[PDB]
DNA sequence: GGCAGTACTAGTATGAAAGTACTTGAGCTTGATC
């Protein structure tokens, strides 16, 4: 669990909601949670989510406790400029496996190594050497490289080390706006990656953590499974 | 690159075929389904050279048609990564180079031509030349190419090719 | 094997002539030139009859000897039971 | 995983034999002979009307005789067949050029002699 | 007007078969040693 992080609120309205961890509380029994309220506002009470509108809150009035932009309402719930920020147990949210979206990062390192991939050293007197992956960890990999011409195995930290490519071997997008997507890489630029899609020809460009050697033929799904390329679809009647 | 291979096939024959002219239905029904055709193991057959044997036909149970096994000798055009073939080009575009490997396509990326060529839209056919415009590469000019990939959508086969190498491009 | 020493009955037993028959109609059914002469008769199941009666039929059994061997026996050679 | 420029070749192109442009070109027209006379067949396909333009527009020995003596010539020396018939196709003219596009020619021969080889090419080829 | 306690509701977590085959234990016989 990490400051900053996001997590899922296991129960209430905001069950399941994307949450950024606002305060990890040194107890470790609760942290504050920042999230975007599913309220009416009370008039309804005798939904969709949506920024604190605290003058509404106001208007209707009832619990409401106006403190600047922070505001204390029903139930001591807390809110400061659109947002909630509510202490909630450690045991009641998910820790892990959550992940936001692009477009819970709007409303609110990593290393990825996997045995058979080509790596290069990007420092050292190591560097430029380029191999294959016997075995991972999760930080010093002790990247355990086959070198070109080594028969030996070699210790690299995962921070010395980045996902190399000759041009012409296929890749898979890992993790962006791309990610599913495939193709050959065309050229390689310092950190800049080319390469066009095995669906369409449409160019892309990648960095070098982004993409992974793998020998696949493209999918051509989108994420979801419903719909895939060059289908026909009604837009509206 | 060009190949002479022996090939197998199986011929169904619809049964109206039988009768008198059946073994030569068989040679004539097998030019017309294997010529042209293209596969990931052969590549494009480009054509039948000579049929060695003729299999004893079986009757398929079920259904009507008899398969009658068939080795022949075809012509096939199979490219590898790194190999060096002459190219047509077919259309100049901002976005790349469209040529042509005998029946076979090729793209040759933008990013893979060297920064002296530049692309030229004003110029009156759309072309590919040096700013010294010693080089200039347009439609029907043959050019060198390294096939950097392959791929096979549909029984059809494309290449990738790249111009980074010496001795390559113009010829 | 050879022409010589083929060694089965032969008579047709009744299951190669249940299932040339029903082959042998099956091709009928689909556009396949008939080799008697057909009088009257839109149903396969009795031209192919009909041309079994006559020895026209252009199949030859490949009958598979238990140890692995095969002949083959063409329809007019077999010696129809019925 | 292959690569042709290794001569890392699946196991099915081992029995195979490589072909010349040249060579290709008259097979396809002793085809087309027969394909053209001797009527009740259709037309030729597209891929080999393609095939068949770009075939004869590269090809360097127009007459028979000269590009079997061609073959025979190169024959005589201890060259795979992928090797062989790149060289003979492309028909490059200084031994670094060749080396370059044909990497695995790395080590096979001195300069020399692959000039040898080249300057031979060089006197056979059918000019235009 | 606010905070704490209690109660209710919702969700989550756990007699009246027969026979055959295999394994274990006990007993008997043979071999080796004193």
């Amino acid at each position: 669990l990490k400051p900053k992080s996001w997590v899922r609120l296991k129960r209430g309205i905001y069950k399941d909601d994307i949450a950024q961890v606002d305060y990890v509380e040194p107890s470790q029994n609760t942290i504050s949670l920042k999230m975007i309220p599913r309220i009416d506002y009370d008039r309804i009470k005798a939904p969709p989510q949506r920024l604190f509108d605290a003058e509404k809150i106001r208007s209707l009035g009832g619990d409401v406790a106006s403190d600047g932009d922070f505001l204390i309402f029903e139930g001591n719930r807390y809110s400061r400029k659109g947002f909630l920020f509510k202490s909630f147990a450690m045991s009641a949210v998910i820790t892990e496996g959550v992940k936001p979206t692009l477009s819970e990062l709007e409303k609110f390192r990593e290393h990825n190594f996997q045995p058979g991939d080509n790596v290069e050293v990007c420092e050292g007197e190591l560097i430029n050497l380029q191999g294959k992956i016997l075995s991972v960890d999760g930080n010093k990999i002790t990247i355990m490289p086959k070198h070109e011409d080594l028969k030996d195995m070699l210790e690299f930290p995962a921070q010395e080390l980045r996902k190399y490519f000759k041009m012409g071997d296929h890749v898979k997008v890992i993790a962006g706006r791309f990610e599913g997507d495939t193709g050959l890489i065309v050229r390689v630029e310092e950190n800049f990656v080319i390469l066009f899609s095995d669906l369409t020809m449409h160019e892309l460009k990648v960095l070098p953590r982004d993409l992974q050697l793998c020998s696949e033929t493209a999918s051509g799904v989108d994420v979801g499974g419903q719909h895939e390329w060059g289908e026909l679809v009604q837009l509206d009647p | 690159m060009f190949y002479h291979i022996s090939l197998e096939h199986e011929i169904l024959l619809h049964p109206r075929y039988f009768g008198p002219n059946l073994l030569n239905t068989v040679k004539q029904k097998l030019f017309t389904e294997v010529e042209g055709t293209c596969t990931g193991k052969y590549g494009f057959v480009i054509a039948v050279t000579t049929i060695d044997n003729i299999g004893a036909g079986v009757i398929q149970p079920g259904r009507g048609f008899v398969l009658y096994p068939v080795k022949y000798k075809a012509i096939v055009f199979r490219p590898f990564k790194g190999e060096v073939v002459d190219a047509v080009v077919t259309q100049v575009n901002k976005v790349g180079l469209f040529t042509e490997i005998g029946p076979m396509s090729c793209f040759i990326s933008r990013h893979s031509i060297p920064s002296e060529m530049e692309f030229d839209p004003n110029s009156n056919p759309p072309c590919y030349k040096t700013m010294d415009e010693d080089i200039v590469i347009q439609q029907d000019d043959e050019i060198r190419l390294k096939i950097v990939g392959t791929r096979v959508d549909k029984n059809d086969i494309f290449a990738i090719g790249s111009l980074m190498d010496d001795y390559l491009g113009l010829v | 094997q050879a022409n010589q020493k083929r060694i089965t009955t032969p008579y047709m037993t009744k299951y190669e002539r249940a299932r040339v028959l029903g082959t042998r109609a099956l091709q009928i059914a689909m556009c396949a030139p008939v080799m008697v002469e057909l009088e009257g008769e839109t149903d396969p199941l009795l031209i192919a009859m009909k041309e079994l009666k006559a020895r026209k039929i252009p199949i030859i059994i490949r009958r598979y000897l238990p140890d692995g061997s095969y002949e083959d026996w063409g329809v007019d050679e077999l010696i129809i039971t019925d | 995983e292959e690569d042709a420029s290794q001569l890392i070749f699946p196991k099915e192109f081992e029995t195979a034999e490589t072909l010349l442009n040249s060579e290709v070109h008259m097979l396809l027209e002793h085809r087309k002979q027969q394909n053209e006379s001797a009527e009740d067949e259709q037309e030729l396909s597209e891929v080999f009307m393609k095939t068949l333009n770009y075939t004869a527009r590269f090809s360097r020995f127009k007459n028979r005789e000269t590009i079997a003596s061609v073959r025979s010539l190169l024959l005589q020396k201890k060259l795979h067949k992928f090797e062989l018939a790149c060289l003979a196709n492309l028909c490059p003219e200084t031994a670094e050029e060749s080396k370059a596009l044909i990497p695995s020619l790395e080590g096979r021969f001195e300069d020399e002699e692959l000039q040898q080889i080249l300057d031979d090419i060089q006197t056979k080829r059918s000019f235009q």
